[PDB]
């Protein structure tokens, strides 16, 4: 069953061996009933949270985010290739944004040819600076991060998942409400077709070049891990000598564990931020995160910089042996590496104790996923 | 005071009415006092609505779900009817009320 | 250039601002100044005041190139009946010549005389517990003794029974700093 | 004849807070005479602009010197003489916002027109006597030409 | 015969059915004549975080060029990605396995530089 | 001119208390037009020609110049054009470009340093300008902002010559200067910049006796105050916790102890931290952090600087109220250390916070020395009934 891409999101169907069921309505009356109630254009906006469910899925979303940037220019032949795929094109090639020296179209003009009717929305791109609308340039955005669609034409801004996704007030939700629902079916189809066919010209990848920071960043990461590790060791030598004082409301041990978890979470956050200041704007991890298509900043921090503290039941790796976590550690070792903090990243790879502690955290996640299903289904059954 | 500045439609000022309305509508507003009474009564209703909302919403937030997106509809009317909002307008505020 | 009085009134005549606008050294070239010198009595007093204050924001070498033309603009500025242009010309007449502004503003002006007389009396009678300048947070004890007299002691508003617990804090941290120094 | 605006500017800054896009940069420019600011997105690849340049910039409602008022379709075969042969960098776009220093009592003195050329933004902040030809949601051309 | 719907998988939990089969003239190609056999999604990587797939692909280029079956024991410290990249750079490739693919339909070379190289796929 | 005259008379009859209240109401006039700024600063120069009380005039000129730097003037060129520094041209031109950039260039300080430490120094009032020393503190004692180890000693020698040497202007000429304490000043500022460069906190506890030796010097104490400002006011700092981290606050106590002119900046730092809500901390932990800051305010109250502190405590009990338990702890710690006699201003300012709004919480278990009852009895004995 070849079915389309944007219908993946309401179905939660990710094509990795998923099989679907297809019923045929036998009467003509129930055929008209399904056509007038349960068509997927008539099921774009959900009643549960008054927002759409379709949205624009991953590869169309990154390609449309790279497409609608300010520095995207299109030759006449590439424009005529792209406009071949618009179903709703009235046959008029638009006037170029650059007439001389060369007739050269901006990608926002082709995207304005996509956007149907005359709809008007103002959204913000995922990396819009919050201090931009305070000072100047709040209408002439220097990062091109303020989406304005106006009179059915994309004035400005880069379209991330906050513009085309399933968030409420997005461009597709307003295209549902102001225009029709057949028109939004056309809008989804036109976005998918013409942005995939631009993506053939552009091309999009991910690689091992996208997972390596320059050596100054690695020096920053290792200096931060060394500083936080020495800080945890000096908290430990304060805790042994009874110089640690208890926080009001808990024991001295829970005070200690708050200090150690606070230092290690600060280390994870500082190394995560210092990793993600070094993508150089072509890194494809940043290309998928900024569009919001697939992943987050945490995945960038864990691939480049540091995996971080591994947890089992919301606290650290417990002492399964007698007063030690693994038989490689000395007894009563409350340090970072003994208790499950992983200082390596997925680019460098984990040491075997960090591998095993990481496998513990992953087993906790899989146990959650496997035990959740029956109880949630039974709650749904009782409610219905 | 921000509520009274933003919603009252102060009619006594000449020059603001000259900038916002056309001169026949300006002398229509400034001459008649019945229209001034109806504008004062709709500001009375908006003070009443403000007190009703502050009883309904004791937490100071206003992100509320409602059917017609009125600001987007006003902006659609602007873009369809080609307003050019630098010029003085030509709808009578008693037609609005 | 041509119509240069209108050009100065266009680039500088936004009367809603009163500071010397930036890029004033890029608006004052020696050819432009030598165009000002013949149309100086035509342009308005606000633009003229912007001009006279912008002539101080030039770098020193550009002033030292053609200080004679700037002094000619000063001499034409001292003849004007405006109070601001006359006062600023009286201040600014010594800036291209020496580098320092004027300090002898006392003649030809009863205003400066009244302000200086009343304020010399006021400064002479207000020496008690004087406000030390912002440099006095920096220079040393004996250097402050050289500059502005000795240290004025605080008002003893009360009597202290015992030293507060910050004395215990500094004693304990000095003990900790001895114990850490010997490790 | 159809020109809304014409002035000589002078490039003071090229994208001074860093370069957000490699192919297009914004130019913070002051006018030569009229005392007005212009922030302009230009393609550096096909038309390089260096700092300290001086250029003419002519917003025109149409390129055709008779003022025939085309719709805005791409007609590469029209041999009607347009004004673009005088210039070397022609951008077509719509003017989307005219904000200004105005008060509810008296008129606006300093206007600020905003115009997007496809996606390439341009703010022109000047006086109201020079920006009077601009109207919100109309279609303008750019016509810049650098000169020594 | 492998057709679409047939479920393939890497050695890293990167499964997926066959979406489509293009012929060789439609498939992209390097500066040399090498087309891909599989083209996998770039979005399959960053949330799943199989960086070991990328490192297997890089060490696969190094292995197939050097003429030796490369080593991928987990806890080694004699093989990190920088040594793999320095070994790949000697055989006339990019450091990080990226290679300029040409498009198979239009022939215009793809603006991005596609990560390419041999992995080990399993048919399920 | 006359409005300027009466406002100067108002401020100069006011004092240091009126320095905070009247100075924006004075500075919005004289920074409105920059030509008015030129007129006002020229009057400041001619009035500060006299050594008989002209220091307050120079102070008011420096706050007007600081407000001009805040609002957006490039008023440093006016400031140097008023000065005698323009008599020696190229040094003043270097200062003009550098204070027009508002940042330190190492090549520019080599240009300065080649002119200093010779047998013909400039008159020392060219380097005593406080915005220049503030840019020194910014470029030198930020916890980041590394300085490249080669012109570093030139920086330290310039600050030492600024804050060290004396002179004798016997009819506009100097005949006896000395340089015999700027080696100790250079050693102190070098040790402190090394301690701010090493960024290792067990070492910060270790060399704290040497750091206490350093803060005997005023420029060292001002620099450590700016460094602890820039260190402690980083968000999510309070996660090292020793006695809720009083180490840098013990350096606040050292700065407050060994000097007195820094006390407004010290109080400004403490009331900036006290108003700052610290997210991600426990609420008891926030409350004990506030107790520690109030312990520091009590230590400022002990060393003479009392009336702005009690004025702030009254301001935060009355206007925009903080926790009442913090004010109760402040009253408890202040009344455990003070003894009669009592100056009438302290009684007048300390009375309404004590008698209104939590009488009862002050006495729980004191006994051996009586509580607030003694202060009430002394307050009845001082005033005229209480009035
Ligand atoms: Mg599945």
């Amino acid at each position: 069953f070849r079915l389309n891409l944007s219908v993946t999101t309401p179905y939660n169907a990710d094509f990795d061996g998923d099989e679907m069921n297809l019923h045929l309505p036998q009467s003509l009356e129930t055929r008209a009933e399904i056509q007038e109630l349960a068509m997927v254009p008539r099921m774009i906006v959900t009643p549960q949270s008054n927002r759409p469910v379709m949205g624009i899925v991953q590869d169309t979303l990154t390609a449309v985010r790279k497409f609608t940037k300010r520095d995207v220019f299109l030759e006449r032949g590439e424009v005529m290739n792209l406009l071949m795929f618009l179903s709703t094109w009235d046959g008029k090639v638009p006037q170029p944004a650059i007439l001389k020296p060369r007739p050269l179209w901006t990608g926002k003009q082709i995207f304005s040819l996509i956007i149907p009717g005359h709809i008007n929305c103002i959204r913000t791109h995922s990396t819009h600076p919050d201090d931009e609308d305070s000072g100047p340039y709040k209408h002439i955005s220097p990062g091109d991060t303020k989406v304005v669609v106006e009179n059915g034409e994309l004035i400005m801004g880069i379209l991330c998942k906050k513009s085309l996704g399933t968030s409420a007030g997005s461009l597709v939700h307003i295209s549902y409400l102001e225009m029709g629902h057949d028109i939004t079916r056309l809008f989804y189809s036109n976005i998918q077709t013409v942005i995939n066919n631009w993506l053939l010209i552009e091309g999009h990848t991910i690689g091992i070049g996208d997972s390596i920071a320059d050596s100054k960043t690695y020096q920053d990461i290792q200096n931060t891990i060394k500083k936080a590790k020495q800080d945890v060791i000096e908290v430990i030598e304060k805790a042994h000598n009874n110089e640690l004082e208890p926080t009001p409301g808990n024991t001295l041990r829970q005070t200690f564990e708050n200090q150690v978890n606070r230092i290690l979470n600060d280390a994870r956050d500082k190394t995560g931020s210092s990793a993600q200041k070094s993508l150089s704007e072509y890194n494809n991890f940043k290309s998928m995160v900024v569009s919001g298509a697939k992943g987050s900043k945490i995945n960038i921090s864990q691939v480049i910089a540091v995996v971080g503290q591994q947890n089992v039941e919301g606290k650290r790796i417990p002492f399964g042996f007698k007063h030690r976590t693994l038989p490689h550690f000395i007894k009563d070792d409350y340090g970072p590496e003994s208790r499950g903090f992983v200082e390596n990243s997925y680019l460098a790879g984990l040491t075997p104790t960090e591998f095993f502690f990481h496998a513990m955290g992953g087993r906790e996640g899989l146990i959650d996923t496997a035990v959740k299903t029956a109880e949630t289904g039974y709650i749904q059954r009782r409610l219905i | 005071k921000a509520f009274e500045k933003k919603f009252r439609f102060d009619y006594t000022n000449e020059r603001a009415l000259r900038r916002t309305l056309q001169e026949d509508l300006v002398k229509d507003v400034l001459s008649n006092a019945h229209i001034q009474n109806e504008l004062e009564r709709e500001f009375e209703r908006m003070r009443e609505d403000r007190e009703v909302l502050r009883v309904i919403f004791p937490t100071g937030d206003s992100k509320v779900v409602l059917p017609c997106n009125l600001l987007r509809m006003i902006w659609n009317a602007q873009k369809i009817f080609h307003i050019n909002p630098r010029l003085p307008s030509d709808l009578h505020p008693i037609k609005v009320v | 250039e041509s119509d240069t009085g209108l050009w100065l009134h266009n680039k500088l005549g936004a009367t809603d601002e009163l500071w010397a606008p930036p890029s004033i050294a890029s608006l004052l070239t020696a050819a432009v100044i030598d165009n000002i010198r013949l149309c100086f009595h035509g342009l308005s007093s606000a633009v003229k005041l912007k001009l006279l204050l912008g002539t101080l924001h030039l770098p020193r070498r550009t002033v030292d190139e053609m200080k004679g033309a700037l002094m000619e603009i000063i001499q034409l500025a001292s003849l004007d009946s405006d109070p601001w242009v006359l006062m600023v010309a009286d201040i600014l007449k010594s800036f291209p010549d020496t580098g320092s502004l004027n300090l002898e503003l006392e003649e030809q002006n009863p205003n400066v005389q009244d302000i200086l007389g009343e304020l010399r009396e006021k400064v002479g009678e207000c020496e008690a517990s004087a406000m030390l300048p912002l440099e006095c947070q920096y220079l040393n004890k004996n250097a402050l003794t050289t500059l502005a007299g000795p240290l004025t002691p605080p008002v003893k508003h009360f009597q202290l029974k015992r030293k507060p617990k910050s004395a215990t804090l500094r004693a304990e941290l000095l003990q900790k700093s001895t114990e850490t120094a010997q490790q | 004849a159809g020109i809304l605006f014409e002035d000589i500017f002078d490039v003071k800054d090229i994208d001074p807070e860093g370069k957000k896009f490699d192919r297009v940069s914004r130019l913070h420019c002051e006018s030569e005479s009229f005392k007005m600011d212009l922030i302009l997105d230009v393609n550096i690849q096909i038309y390089p602009v260096d700092l300290g340049d001086k250029f003419r910039l002519v917003i025109a409602s149409t390129l055709y010197e008779d003022g025939t008022l085309d719709d805005g379709e791409y007609n590469p075969t029209d041999d009607r003489p347009s004004r673009a042969d005088q210039f070397e960098y022609v951008m077509y776009g719509k003017v989307y916002r005219i904000e200004g220093d105005e008060t509810s009592t008296e008129a606006a003195t300093r206007l600020s027109a905003y115009v997007s050329y496809g996606g390439l933004l341009m703010r022109l902040q000047g006086d109201a006597n020079n920006l009077h030809g601009f109207e919100v949601d109309s279609r303008v051309y750019l016509l810049m030409k650098k000169l020594a | 015969i492998p057709q679409i719907g047939d479920k393939f998988a890497s050695r890293h939990g990167q499964k997926g059915t066959c979406g489509i089969q293009y012929r060789q003239e439609d498939m992209p190609f390097t500066c040399e004549g090498i087309t891909p056999d599989i083209i996998i999604n770039p979005h399959a990587i960053p949330s799943r975080m199989t960086i070991g797939h990328l490192i297997e692909c890089l060490q696969g280029k190094v292995s197939a060029n050097k003429g030796e079956i490369g080593d991928a024991t987990p806890f080694n410290d004699a093989v990190n990605v920088q040594k793999i990249s320095n070994l790949l750079s000697d055989y006339g490739y990019h450091l990080r396995g990226n290679e300029v693919l040409y498009n198979g339909f239009t022939g215009r070379k793809i603006t991005s530089q596609i990560f390419i190289g041999p992995t080990y796929y399993q048919r399920l | 001119s006359r409005v300027l005259r009466t406002s100067l008379a108002t401020i100069l009859d006011g004092g240091e208390e009126n320095l905070e209240k009247n100075l924006p109401e004075f500075a919005k006039m004289v920074c409105h037009g920059e030509h008015t700024y030129l007129f006002a600063q020229a009057m400041m120069s001619v009035l500060a020609q006299e050594e008989q009380g002209g220091s307050a005039v120079r102070r008011i000129a420096q706050e007007v110049q600081r407000f001009a730097q805040e609002k957006g003037h490039d008023a440093s060129q006016i400031t140097l054009a008023l000065g005698t520094a323009a008599s020696y041209p190229r040094a003043c031109q270097a200062l003009g470009a550098m204070l027009s950039k508002g940042a330190l260039n190492p090549a520019d300080i080599t240009v300065l340093f080649k002119m200093f430490t010779s047998m013909d120094p400039p008159p020392v009032e060219l380097i005593r300008v406080p915005a220049f020393l503030d840019l020194f503190m910014q470029s030198l004692f930020k916890p980041g902002a590394r300085i490249n180890q080669d012109h570093k000693h030139k920086y330290i020698h310039i600050l030492a010559y600024a804050a060290s040497v004396v002179e004798t202007w016997k009819k506009n000429k100097r005949v006896s200067i000395n340089k015999d304490e700027l080696k100790s000043t250079s050693k102190a500022v070098e040790t402190v910049h090394n301690l701010c460069c090493n960024e290792n906190a067990s070492e910060l506890v270790a060399e704290l006796s040497t750091l206490y030796q350093c803060i005997r010097f005023p420029v060292v104490a001002m620099g450590v105050l700016k460094w602890v400002d820039w260190t402690v006011s980083e968000p999510r700092y309070f996660q090292l916790q020793t006695d809720h981290t009083p180490v840098h606050l013990a350096l606040l106590d050292e700065i407050s102890t060994c000097h007195q002119l820094l006390h407004p900046q010290v109080l400004q730092l403490l009331v900036k931290l006290f108003e700052t809500e610290h997210s991600q901390l426990d609420v008891m932990e926030q409350l004990e952090l506030k107790k520690t800051l109030l312990d520091r305010m009590v230590h400022l109250l002990s060393r003479g600087y009392v009336l702005p502190v009690v004025s702030y405590i009254r301001k935060c009990l009355e206007k925009l109220d903080t926790d009442i338990s913090l004010i109760r702890y402040f009253v408890t710690e202040v009344l455990d250390v003070i003894a009669p006699p009592y100056t009438s201003d302290f009684v007048q300012l300390f009375l309404p916070i004590l008698e209104n709004d939590s009488i009862a919480g002050t006495i729980k278990t004191e006994g051996e020395h009586d509580p607030v009852t003694e202060f009430i009895a002394h307050c009845k004995s001082n005033f005229i009934m209480v009035n």
